[PDB]
RNA sequence: GGCACCUCGAUGUCGGCUCAUCGCAUCCUGGGGCUGUAGUCGGUCCCAAGGGUUGGGCUGUUCGCCCAUUAAAGCGGUACGCGAGCUGGGUUCAGAACGUCGUGAGACAGUUCGGUCCCUAUCCGUCGCGGGCGCAGGAAAUUUGAGAGGAGCUGUCCUUAG
RNA sequence: AUAAGUGCUGAAAGCAUCUAAGCAUGAAGCCCCCCUCAAGAUGAGAUUUCCCAUUCCGCAAGGAAGUAAGAUCCCUGAAAG
């Protein structure tokens, strides 16, 4: 696990905690993240260096160190710079509006479709074609994006639909 | 010469088995010999001759393998297309008293004497059993 | 989908993997997709 | 859930202001009384049991007498749990009366249906005759008690016996009119049972 | 079809009627992937057996064709389910006839008209209804719900919107 | 709670990957919700209320006899059969 042995340097903003059980605390600037990790796992902290060691070469053991790693990596990131997800809204009267803290879609259904964020996750309309969602937790941001775009997923005729921001979506001809 | 138990030479302990953290089969086979009292020198087969077991804790009992979402507990209610079916994770959750009672009452013998052997049973969800009249001690599972 | 007893690279791009214990192929070309079966 | 006791006293009909005409069963219901409060605690669930119906004092025994003495009330020829009642909203003695009811408010009516004793599996199953002509000699008989295969007839083969005097419950009936100088309520419809007939009253599950 | 293993001191045979029940290799309805899927329609494959799945004309028919419907008019198993439940048109007794073969008596998966369908249910099973005892005193009511049964279908129009 | 399906994050395998750990979504179907039966559920459940500790033998065990609360026979009947 070339990801598993890779070390990870802890920014002077944040600060790991490690508590019983393997559960990880990660505290920064944008918030707090705890996660449990597998017991196999030893998660050691050095010098604001992060690492990781698997007890044996075991097929299970080679893929939880690299899963580790990568997620710890993730919650540092998550709590210093945070992780946001664009989407881009491509349609005639396509269009996101922000009602308090639901997101609004009108995407050509016959009524308005409402999505009421989680906790630690905000949803910012920058434009009426365009939706960022922001947050700490990486799989978060993800989970609300796809819910999103679940809404009205592009299409390949007109490229219709909302779309993450730099997504290629396969274009068929109509007529 | 041969001696036998009967029902005025017969006494019964009260035995407390935890099942939390135990296999499912494994816990049920050592309750059944129990029950049946095997475990005792004046066995005898024509007489009641086991010990009371109480379980508790048995919502926290295991299965290995995938057998939380493949077992399934199949039964029939007698009219056509009457098969039901719960799943073990169903049964675990829902019906933990009835997980053991069925996995202990398929292992013991089947006639009169063997359903008289399973009234001695009594399985509970959680920690505690209302049993404390009986006294009963700790069984560990020799395994 | 193709659910075929053979499933195979189409194309180059075509990338057999296993989830759930069952061979599947995945490809930008959504014709390609299969799964075993 | 509102729920009242009442006896089927028979149909009629009502015209609606519009000048539409609406049939109606009339449901008298001399005030219910409260007589037990069952809870969590002591019973294992929450509900109330009503008494209707001033029975005498002949036909009462001691252990009837003896339950009704904490409400304060007469014995009580019906007795009927509600469950699903806000429980802080009555007291046993309280009584319950059809105002609680109002006319467009939907509810459900449970009796019993009128009983036909023993019936044919025409009547009882709504079965098919066999021909009346053509030489046959099949009328009225409830068919083929199935395969041979199993050498057994399958457990629900309907098959003629005593029909009526079930447990039935309509629902979404509406009120269509409440007395209280008399203790009636008007419900567009026909609801299980004779004349006399016991019959429940409750605010409908389904709303 | 092959074989000839049960039944020749008898295991009634086609079709229909009555009553269904099961499988899913799904006819409709539900949910999907791919599309040589613009839309409306479709094609194909995947999940899905909960429910539903028509009235006639002709023929003993099954089948099939046809008429008109329908969301659909599924395919199979259950002694080609169901004759101690029904029918008895066909097949398959005795009469008679045609064609044909035969010297003939007669014969024909050729045809034609006519031609007796028995049984008071013992047991299990099914559907209802009582009596007994049990349930560590004897009673009168009200109950919880382990468990079981039922129900489960779907059209068209309007609007969203030409 | 699931099927097919769609994924999120994510390594094994520096990438990718719906899966291995972890987290979602998702069928007229499954389990409930709705209707009915149901403690012979011998595992015979619960709650409320009523009666109240009698008289005899028999060493006791137990049996017998009057009764309590309550119910029935018999009788008038139907909303039941
Ligand atoms: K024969
Ligand atoms: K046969
Ligand atoms: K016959
Ligand atoms: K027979
Ligand atoms: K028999």
């Amino acid at each position: 696990s070339r990801v598993g042995k890779k070390l990870l340097e802890i920014p002077s903003d944040v600060t790991v905690t490690l508590n019983d059980n393997n559960t990880v605390a990660v505290k920064g600037p944008k918030g707090e993240l705890t996660r449990t990790f597998h017991p196999d796992m030893e998660i050691k902290v050095e010098d604001n260096v992060l690492t990781v060691a698997r007890p044996s070469d075991q097929k299970e053991h080679r893929a939880l160190h690299g899963t580790t790693r990568s997620l710890l990596g993730n919650m540092v990131e998550g709590v210093s710079k945070g992780f946001e997800r664009g989407l881009e809204l491509v349609g005639v009267g396509y269009r996101a509006s922000k009602s308090g803290n639901k997101l609004v879609l009108n995407v050509g259904y016959s009524h308005p479709v409402e999505i009421v964020p989680e906790e630690g996750i905000e949803i910012e309309v920058p434009s009426q074609t365009k939706v960022v969602v922001k947050g700490t937790d990486k799989e978060r941001v993800g989970a609300i994006a796809a819910n999103i775009r679940a809404v009205r997923s592009p299409e390949p005729y007109k490229g219709k639909g909302i779309r993450y921001e730099g997504e290629v979506v396969r274009r068929k001809e109509g007529k | 010469t041969t001696p036998m138990a009967n029902a005025s030479t017969i006494e019964r302990k009260w035995l407390v088995v935890d099942a939390a953290g135990k296999t499912l089969g494994r816990l049920s086979s050592e309750v059944a010999a129990i029950l049946r009292g095997k475990h005792k020198p004046t066995y005898t087969p024509h007489v009641d001759t086991g010990d009371h077991v109480i379980i508790i804790n048995a919502e926290k009992i295991e299965l290995t393998g995938k057998k939380l979402t493949d077992k399934i507990y199949y039964r029939h209610t007698q009219h056509p297309g009457g098969l039901k079916s719960r799943t073990a994770l169903e049964m675990r959750t829902n019906y933990p008293e009835k997980m053991l009672e069925l996995a202990i009452k398929g292992m013991l013998p089947k006639g009169s004497l063997g359903r008289q052997m399973f009234k001695k049973l009594n399985v509970y969800r959680g920690s505690e059993h209302p049993h404390e009249a009986q006294k009963p001690e700790v069984y560990e599972l020799r395994g | 989908m193709k659910v075929r007893p053979s499933v195979k690279p189409i194309c180059e791009k075509c990338k057999v993997i296993r989830r759930k214990g069952k061979v599947m192929v995945i490809c930008e070309n959504p014709k390609h997709k299969q799964k075993q079966g | 859930t509102k729920g009242i006791l009442g006896r089927k006293i028979g149909m009629t009909q009502v015209f609606a202001e519009n000048g539409d005409l609406i049939p109606v069963t009339v449901i008298e219901a001399a005030p219910n009384v409260v007589l037990q409060k069952k809870t969590a605690e002591n019973d294992g669930y929450e509900a109330i049991q009503l008494g209707f119906d001033d029975k005498r004092e002949k036909l009462s025994n001691k252990p009837e007498k003896g339950h009704v003495a904490k409400a304060e009330t007469a014995p009580k020829r019906f007795v009927k749990e509600l469950r699903g009642v806000e429980m802080d909203a009555y007291e046993v003695g309280q009584e319950v009366k059809v105002e609680i009811f109002s006319a467009g408010e939907i509810v459900d009516v449970t009796g019993v249906s009128k009983g036909k004793g023993f019936q044919g599996a025409i009547k009882r199953h709504g079965q098919s005759r066999g021909p009346m002509s053509h030489g046959s000699r099949y009328h009225r008989r409830p068919g083929s008690m199935g395969p041979v295969d199993p050498n057994r007839v399958f457990k629900g083969k309907l098959l003629p016996g005593r029909m009526g005097g079930e447990q039935i419950t309509v629902q979404n009936l509406e009120i269509v009119k409440v007395d209280a100088e008399r203790n009636l309520l008007l419900i567009k419809g026909n609801v299980p049972g004779a004349k006399k007939s016991l019959i429940t009253v409750k605010s409908a599950v389904k709303s």
